[PDB]
Parts: C-alpha cells; sequence; structure tokens
C-alpha cells in the first residue's frame, strides 16, 4: 500500500521498467502513476496543489512551506509555474515508454511526497 | 540515510556530487542565515547536475542520517 | 521510517525501517516536530493501460530497485526454559524422542542459528 | 463479458495515445469568471 | 502469474462491480476446488458469467468503469482538439492488439487511410450486432446553455 | 473539449456537479440533517469565532470559499463537521445493515 | 468458568461460530490489485 | 546513408568558478579538477528511419544493453563483532550497486576496510575502495567521491568480496545505462504551447495517430565515461545498441527460418478466406523488438490484414499476429525481408556511428 500527505491510498500493482516508463521531452518520467479518476471524487485538491507548487520549488531548488490555512492564491502558483520555464499547467508533452508515441493531450507530471503504509502484502 | 548513490527516478547519478553538494549548501545557508528561502538552482548546477526535477527534487530533500542522530 | 534510531540494539517486532526518507518539496509546520517518512516521487496523473484504475499506482520498477520506500523488516524468536529439563541444544540424535518431520534442524551451531544465516520455511 | 474486456481494451489503447491526465490549471477559474462566482455568493448573501 | 515477485490477486478492474471492491488495499480469499463434484458445479453454477446480470435489480452489474468510460468517450467522440478523430491503418490496428479475440480485416484501407474513431468501434461490435438508441452522458442540459 | 476533470464529471466516469462546483466556485450552505450548524458551542454560539446571536450567514455555516480558494478556519470547521457526520454514517452502515 | 451453555450463544458461540460458519483448508487470502490484461472471468 | 545525421557531446562537468563548490572539494577530497569519469550527454540527430527504430535503439541503450555494476559475493559482508549496527549488509550493498563504473575487464574484485578508531562519524568515500585482484587499474573505473554508509566511533566496516556483475538493466536497475534526456520529431510543427488555447496539448500539430515522423532528435545521458575517452567510449555504446537489435533480430530470423520444422515459438493457421495466420511467441522479448518488427513489416506490406503485437505485463513474452493475404511460403518470404530491412537499417545506423562521432 502507497499513499500520499492527502489520504489517498493506492495499492501498487505494476512494475514498468524504465524503458516502459512514459517520459517527456525534457527526459523526465514519473516513479508512480496515479490515475487521474482518483481526485474528482475523493477531491483531494491538495495533492495537486502540492504537485504543482512542488514542480516550481524542484526547478529553483528551495524548499516551501505549504501548511493548512496559509494563505493560497493557485493562479500566482501557476503564473509562478509559468515564470520557471513550464507551462501555465505543469502539463509536458509527454512519450509513451512502450511504442515511443506521443500523447494527444499534455500530462500533468511534477513532484509529489508519497509514503508507503505499513499494509506489506507479505505480511498479510 | 544518504543521499542516494543515483537519483531515484531516473538514475542520474547525484550520488557522485552529494558529498560536495551538502558541504556546500551547509556554507551556503551560513552565509545567509527564511530558513530555506535560499535558491540552490545555481549552487546545484554549478556541480554539473542538468535541469531535471528528479534530481534536484532527490539531491536538495533527502535528510542526512548523520544530521539526526 | 525512522521510527527510532536505536533500532539496532532494539529487538523489535513487525517494525519496518526504511533507509531514505525526504524533506517534502512542499513542508509543513508539521515537519519542524517529526521526521518525515516518504520520498518526493514523481507522480503522473495519467491513465496507462489502465493498471490503475481503482486506487491502484503503477510504480517505476527502476525506482523500486533504487531503494525507493525499500527498508529492513525485524522480526524476532523467543521462548523460555520450562525448567531445568528444558535446554537449548541441537537435539540428540540418537535420543531425538517426538521430533518434527522436516524440519532441516541443521545449521542450528550449539543449539542456535548463527547470525548471518538464511533461515527458510521449514529450518528450525 | 468478452465485449466489455475488448471495449475495455479499445479504450484503453485509444487512451494510450491520445493521453488522459487532470491538472491543478483544470481547476482554476479565469479572473472574470471568479469576479461572476463572487458575484452570485454576493446575490445569496444580499438576500440573507 | 509465474512471476515470483507478484503475490497479489489480480483481477480485471470491471469485474469489481461483483464484490463491491476497489484496490485502496482490499483482500478477497481463494480457494481452488480440488474434487470433481465441486470442480463442476463451479465451472457450470458459480461462474461470474451467471451473476453478470444483477439478481437484485435484474440490470447488468459489470461495464466500464472510470479510464474505460472516459477512454470510450475519447474514442468515439467526433473532435478531437488538433481536428477530426481519425487514426491512421496502424493505429487502427494496434487498438486491437489487446483484444485477445480474432483481429478484423484492414486489408481494405491503405497505410494513408484515416479510419473513423466509430468505425473501429464498430469494427469490434460486428461481432455481436446489437441495436442501441439512447442520449449519451455527454449530452446534460445543465451544461447545455 | 480539453479539460480533464470536466471530461470525468461530464461523462460519468468519476464525480457529480456538485463536486466541480465545489471545487471551482464555492461549497454553500453546509447542512447536518436538512438544518445548518446549530449553536452547539454555547447558548446562542456555534463557534468560538462568532458572537452570540450572530445573525450572518457565515456563523451557521455558509462556506463562500471555494476548495481551490481555500477554506478559512471555521469554514473548515464547519466541512469538518459535515464530513465527520458522514464518516459516522458511513460507519454505522456495516453495523446497522 | 464458562459452563456448557455459555458455548451456544453470541457470534463466539458454538453456533454462530462452528455450525452457521466454519474454518476450511485449501484456502488463500492475499490483497487484491487490478490487472487490465485479464478477462472478466479470469484472476490473476 | 544518412541516417545519423549530427552528433554531439556535452559532459557534464564540475563549475570550480562557483566558490562554495570548490571550496568544499579541496576541503574534503582534495579535488581541484574534473573527476575520472563525467556524465556526457549525447544528442543524437536521426533523419530517414522510423520512430519504433529510434525509440528501440534508445530502450535499449536505456535498459536493455548489458552493463556492469559492482556487486557484493555471497559472504561479503563480514559480520566481524564490532562492524557499524546502522551499515547494514542491504544498505550498503544497495549503496555500493548503484555506483555508475565504467570496467573494461570483470576480473577486478574491491574490497572495503574501513575502521573508525576516532571519536566521530567518519564517513566512507569510494575512494576508500581498494583493489585487490587482477590487473592494477591504470584508470579508475569509479569517482572516489560516493558517500559509501558512514561510520559510528569505535565501529569497523569490511566487505572481502565486490565483485563485478554482468546483466540488463531491464531485470535489475542498477545496469541502467542511458537516462533520457531528449526526445523530439523534427519534421512535425509546434504549436507555441506557452498560449492559453495551446496549453493543454502536446504541442505537435499532427495528432499522435495519424502522424508518421521520419526525422527525430533522441539525446541519452550517459552517467559514467572516461573523460579522456569520452568520444571513443559513446561510440562504443551506439555500436554495441546497434550490435544488441541486430542480434535478437537475427535470432527471430532463426526461427523464421526453421519455419518448415514446427517449433512452439511459430505457428501457422489457415484461415478460411484464403488467409495464414502468422504467431511468434518468444519468451522474455520487450516492445523494443516487437514495435520493430510490427513497424517494419506494416511498412513493407501496405495492404497487411493485420500485424499486432503484445507484450503483456505477466507472461513475460511478446506475440506478433500476422494475418495476410499471401500463401504461407510468400508470407514468410515477406517477413524475412521485412527482418533483413531491420538489420540493414541498424547496419547502416553503426556505420554511421563509426564515420560520425570518430
Ligand atoms: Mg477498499
Ligand atoms: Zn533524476
Amino acid at each position: 500500500k502507497m499513499s500520499s500527505r492527502s489520504g489517498n491510498k493506492g495499492i501498487a500493482a505494476l512494475a514498468l521498467p524504465t524503458s516502459d516508463m512514459p517520459f517527456t521531452e525534457d527526459g523526465l518520467q514519473p516513479d508512480l502513476i496515479v490515475n487521474p479518476h482518483s481526485h474528482p471524487s475523493r477531491m483531494t485538491n491538495g495533492q495537486m496543489i502540492e504537485t504543482t507548487v512542488g514542480l516550481a520549488n524542484a526547478l529553483q531548488g528551495v524548499v516551501t512551506d505549504g501548511t493548512a490555512f496559509l494563505p493560497i492564491n493557485v493562479q500566482l502558483l501557476s503564473e509562478r509555474l509559468a515564470q520557471e520555464g513550464l507551462r501555465f499547467n505543469g502539463c509536458q508533452k509527454m512519450f509513451n515508454g512502450q511504442t515511443g508515441e506521443y500523447f494527444d493531450a499534455a500530462i500533468f507530471i511534477g513532484p509529489t511526497y508519497h509514503q508507503r503504509l505499513q499494509k506489506f502484502v507479505l505480511d498479510d | 540515510m544518504l543521499i542516494p548513490v543515483v537519483c531515484f527516478t531516473c538514475g542520474f547519478p547525484i550520488g557522485t556530487y552529494a558529498a560536495i553538494f551538502d558541504k556546500a549548501r551547509t556554507e551556503y545557508i551560513k552565509t545567509k542565515m527564511a530558513s530555506l528561502q535560499i535558491e540552490l538552482k545555481d549552487l546545484i548546477t554549478a556541480l554539473g547536475i542538468p535541469m531535471r526535477v528528479c534530481c534536484r527534487t532527490h539531491l536538495i530533500t533527502t535528510l542526512d542520517y548523520r544530521k539526526y542522530y | 521510517g525512522w521510527y527510532c534510531f536505536s533500532w539496532p540494539y532494539r529487538v523489535d517486532m513487525n517494525r519496518f525501517f526504511q533507509f531514505y526518507n525526504e524533506m517534502p518539496l512542499v513542508k509543513t509546520i508539521a515537519h519542524n516536530y517529526v521526521i518525515p517518512n516518504g520520498l518526493n516521487t514523481i507522480v503522473a496523473y495519467m491513465i496507462y493501460g489502465g493498471y490503475n484504475q481503482e486506487d491502484s499506482v503503477i510504480v517505476s520498477q527502476s525506482f523500486i530497485d533504487r531503494g525507493g520506500f525499500a527498508g529492513t523488516f525485524y522480526r524476532e524468536e523467543k521462548v523460555e526454559l520450562e525448567s531445568d529439563i528444558e535446554s537449548f541444544g541441537k537435539p540428540d540424535p540418537l535420543i531425538t524422542k517426538n521430533l518434527k518431520p522436516g524440519a532441516n534442524y541443521e545449521k542450528l551451531v550449539d543449539g542456535f542459528v548463527p547470525v548471518g544465516t538464511v533461515v527458510k520455511k521449514g529450518d528450525i | 463479458l468478452k465485449m466489455i474486456f475488448a471495449t475495455q481494451q479499445l479504450a484503453l489503447n485509444y487512451v494510450r495515445n491520445a493521453g488522459f491526465t487532470v491538472s491543478t490549471a483544470d481547476m482554476l477559474l479565469t479572473p472574470e469568471a471568479h469576479q461572476e462566482v463572487q458575484e452570485i455568493i454576493n446575490e445569496l448573501l444580499l438576500e440573507s | 502469474l509465474e512471476n515470483p515477485k507478484i503475490s497479489t490477486f489480480q483481477m480485471n478492474v470491471s469485474a469489481c462491480a461483483w464484490y463491491n471492491a476497489d484496490f485502496d488495499g482490499d483482500q478477497m480469499n481463494l480457494w481452488v476446488p480440488w474434487s470433481v463434484m465441486s470442480r463442476v458445479e463451479a465451472e457450470l453454477l458459480c461462474s461470474v458469467r451467471n451473476w453478470f446480470i444483477s439478481t437484485k435489480s435484474s440490470g447488468p452489474v459489470n461495464g466500464q468503469v472510470q479510464d474505460s468510460t472516459v477512454g470510450s468517450f475519447l474514442l468515439t467522440r467526433t473532435n478531437t482538439p488538433m481536428g477530426k478523430n481519425v487514426m491512421n491503418k496502424l493505429h487502427a490496428m494496434g487498438l486491437f492488439q489487446t483484444t485477445q479475440t480474432d483481429p478484423p480485416c484492414f486489408a481494405n484501407y491503405s497505410p494513408t487511410d484515416l479510419l473513423d474513431g466509430k468505425s473501429v468501434v464498430s469494427m469490434l461490435l460486428r461481432q455481436t450486432p446489437i441495436n442501441y438508441q439512447r442520449a449519451p452522458t455527454w449530452y446534460s442540459e445543465v451544461y447545455a446553455p | 473539449e480539453t479539460n480533464g476533470l470536466f471530461q470525468m464529471v461530464a461523462t460519468g466516469a468519476k464525480g457529480s456537479n456538485p463536486n466541480m462546483i465545489h471545487i471551482m466556485a464555492g461549497i454553500g450552505q453546509i447542512e447536518i440533517n436538512t438544518q445548518r450548524i446549530q449553536p452547539q458551542f454555547s447558548f446562542g454560539r456555534t463557534l468560538v469565532y462568532y458572537p452570540r446571536f450572530a445573525l450572518e450567514a457565515q456563523a451557521y455555516g455558509f462556506i463562500c470559499n471555494s476548495y481551490i480558494a481555500g477554506l478559512t478556519s471555521p469554514e473548515f470547521i464547519f466541512g469538518e463537521m459535515n464530513g465527520r457526520f458522514d464518516l459516522i454514517n458511513k460507519a454505522l452502515s456495516t453495523s446497522s445493515t | 468458568a464458562p459452563s456448557i451453555m455459555r458455548r451456544l450463544p453470541r457470534k463466539e458461540g458454538r453456533i454462530r461460530k462452528s455450525l452457521l460458519g466454519s474454518q476450511v483448508w485449501s484456502i488463500s487470502r492475499s490483497t487484491i490489485c487490478g490487472n487490465s490484461d485479464l478477462h472478466l472471468d479470469e484472476v490473476g | 546513408e544518412k541516417i545519423f545525421q549530427n552528433v554531439e557531446i556535452k559532459p557534464f562537468l564540475i563549475d570550480f568558478s562557483n566558490l562554495f563548490i570548490k571550496n568544499a572539494a579541496k576541503k574534503l577530497f582534495q579535488l581541484e579538477e574534473q573527476l575520472p569519469l563525467v556524465p556526457v550527454n549525447v544528442v543524437m540527430d536521426f533523419k530517414g528511419i522510423s520512430r519504433a527504430a529510434v525509440h528501440g535503439l534508445s530502450r535499449v541503450l536505456q535498459d536493455e544493453i548489458p552493463n556492469y555494476m559492482l556487486d557484493i559475493k555471497p559472504g561479503g559482508y563480514k559480520i566481524e563483532d564490532s562492524t557499524d549496527l546502522f551499515m547494514t549488509e542491504q544498505f550498503i550493498r544497495n549503496r555500493i550497486n548503484f555506483i555508475p563504473i565504467y570496467a573494461k575487464n570483470e576480473t577486478l574484485v574491491f574490497a572495503l576496510r574501513s575502521l573508525n578508531n576516532s571519536c566521530e562519524v567518519k564517513t566512507i568515500y569510494s575512494r576508500d575502495l581498494i583493489q585487490v585482484a587482477g590487473p592494477k587499474l591504470k584508470y579508475p573505473i569509479f569517482n572516489p567521491t560516493f558517500e559509501i554508509g558512514f561510520l559510528q566511533p569505535g565501529k569497523s566496516l569490511i566487505i572481502e568480496d565486490i565483485y563485478i556483475k554482468k546483466g540488463i538493466g531491464r531485470k535489475h536497475a542498477a545496469f541502467n545505462l542511458a537516462v533520457k534526456t531528449h526526445f523530439s520529431h523534427l519534421d512535425i510543427e509546434q504549436y507555441p504551447t506557452d498560449k492559453k488555447e495551446y496549453m493543454a496539448l502536446s504541442g505537435y500539430k499532427q495528432s499522435s495517430m495519424t502522424s508518421d515522423p521520419r526525422h527525430h532528435r533522441l539525446g541519452l545521458c550517459f552517467p559514467a565515461v572516461p573523460l579522456p575517452h569520452i568520444n571513443q567510449a559513446v561510440r562504443t555504446y551506439l555500436k554495441n545498441a546497434c550490435r544488441i537489435i541486430i542480434g535478437r533480430i537475427q535470432s527471430i530470423q532463426k526461427i523464421y527460418e526453421n519455419f518448415e520444422e514446427p517449433q512452439p515459438e511459430l505457428v501457422l493457421f489457415s484461415m478460411d478466406e484464403e488467409k495464414t495466420k502468422a504467431i511468434i511467441t518468444i519468451k522474455d522479448e520487450t516492445h523494443t523488438i516487437g514495435n520493430l518488427l510490427k513497424t517494419y513489416i506494416y511498412e513493407m506490406i501496405p495492404d497487411i490484414s493485420f500485424v499486432g503485437y503484445q507484450c503483456v505485463p505477466h507472461k513475460q513474452e511478446m506475440v506478433l499476429t500476422i494475418i495476410h493475404k499471401a500463401s504461407q511460403e510468400d508470407l514468410i518470404t515477406l517477413l524475412e525481408k521485412s527482418i533483413q530491412n531491420i538489420i540493414q537499417t541498424f547496419q547502416i545506423l553503426e556505420k554511421n556511428v563509426d564515420e560520425l562521432i570518430a
């Protein structure tokens, strides 16, 4: 089991080697491929905002405080993403790993803190 | 415990320059000290580390065990 | 994660120690007082073959092999002698008496298994 | 069941090249639309 | 699964509606019938094809969920943002790679022929031809203005 | 034509219109058993943050901010009351059923 | 001490645990996970 | 001919002009120059070659090419009595594994004999990996600046058998050779993606479904190559990738030419409409070979009824199905022609590699 800091649990079931992992024209590839369908009902916007902020923090090489109830302007964070050289959204031109074919729609990829919940499959 | 020998995401050997980087960051914080207001982008790229989100993400954020125990 | 810094001295049960942890790229005030446990995984919010449907995650095999969320899990074995008649030793092949079928029974130098030795399912 | 699986595979293989994602900018209101939303909420507060 | 590093029970996503399950950490018991009588009964009576139509509500329980639903929408929608929703012969051929059925005949199509989004669906649905006519969930009057 | 969240919601893949409205526009009124937040804190106070016999709509669970805009502290407290009510009902479900 | 009659009632009693249910051999339990390449009537 | 337009190699070098970097380097390694092994970012332009072939070369250079790592022989980690408690064999073996080594000989064996007599926490850098085996290292195979585990006061760490293992990065990621740094098609126009309307799109003006790019720019970064021998090492890597592709394709061709005698890898049916279906099942074959075969078969047989492959994540095998309006002999001859086309393509690529990097 694996979870983010927004409480979005997830069982990891796929081991894709580096060649099979999708990548971007930058060369960045994901460690986890989270389904976008986990968001609209769970409504964990914190994970998305954390990804957007971490994309700019990693480029600037900083660490930012994202505590709850701090003043938050998602529009300004997206403008900051644009000013960091990325797109206004965190989306990037992504290439399918196995076929080498780019996706028609740009894919939102960025850093996100993830935790390994102590529910190991071998234990239970 | 340490900075990984290679970036977890893509396998770029950040571990080569990790030992230089911790000391460089320590002197950098000493010359200015918010706590993490510093922009280590230029400090990081001075070591040869390219403009990769993953490598810098795992380099500037990994916790050192010697700094805690 | 780093649940305790004196783990080699302690004899813990069902305790997992994760080698690598990272400060979140977007940290909160709660990390000024606790140690972060988890990595800043690059996560792509996308549909990749439908293997991440319904709270599943596709993990990079390279990320797993490189130490991502990989640590050591600790279990211990402990019993106490009922009385003087009970003692620790490799069992008497001559006497034997009520014994265990299979149950390799070797590797028990001076009654115990030496450190650094792999113990399989059936081993004693 | 077989057709469920086969149609599932057509959909997934199409997505394999079309790509699908959700972004923090997909949830972001343009400032004029934000003003419209705030005016609507102010109307509700005015009735109350 | 002859991969020794895999220890989880793997099921198709669309088969979760039978057990009301998700993959957030759920565990499911599995036992293999070893007697002849139980094996016969299991394959003839308790096969999941029997429970495709819900006993409770007389409708079907299974279908496309999440990525398959939106993937079908993207596949069958008329216009992509880049233009008409078409694919060449190679990609229409590749849509059928993982279906495991008998692949259709693309000899009528040159490599430069743009196969429509709905033509490839009709290629699959020809094996089980049906008649259906309803408004899609895509068309909603709330969004319509 | 390109919004992933809207395409998920509209095609019925996941989510509903109230989720989208809450995320982008505003939560609105919080209801616990088809009524506003009753003044449980004190005699006529819904929360320590609001005066006694408060008459503004915000004092009784009205959330002006959307999820993306960020909820303030009392708005978050009301949202937490509503969510905990939902968790309690879900936990009651297994036992009573 | 639990008498003879105390063994019967309640969930953990003789009836509701040993009679209406049972523990079995040749059964395995594990965590489920998705597999888009399995037929709906197939389990990994 | 021109299937490898122009290469470029920029090693990633330490910029000592930054005062902090130079001060730290000279303080704790006494280093004032570039390290013996540096990562170089090779950027390749391929023109007139299909996307499947370029991506297959990229995937091979990523993980499917053989590579070397430092590994500990079973029993190399000495338990002793005063070893460090925190530096378990798993952690240190993981640290040593992913050390990127450019080794030309597998007979080398290193040892890690570190002692912390002092009262401080002494760190073990990779310069402490002393070598006792075979030929003495005229040039080091790894940088001496890695941070192998630290030792508590009074604790030691002995690893008396560190040897070089060989394998492909598909099975273990410690063999992963080339990291990706770029991939793009030069024959497809791009939108100004900064603008709001094109912000949500990939950027290319052609749909991925219909586009068929033939001109690509592929950029791979290699983690450790010797500083004075950069270009020759890059050439050897690229030529070995071409060798690997050609060898796997030639094995497939051997199964193909052995079609007269029924073998489990290849079966043939006779469909009811005169069609013959070719099923090629190959264990532990990745998407590289399958995609190459599919692309080239479809390129030479435009009117093929069906060609497709499926590398299921389980079953660890590649299955390629070919359905055509031709007799079995004609179909076999055609697909052997496609195989020879692949072989020719990669031989031309390798010749261009030899005459391009120089
Ligand atoms: Mg569940
Ligand atoms: Zn990296």
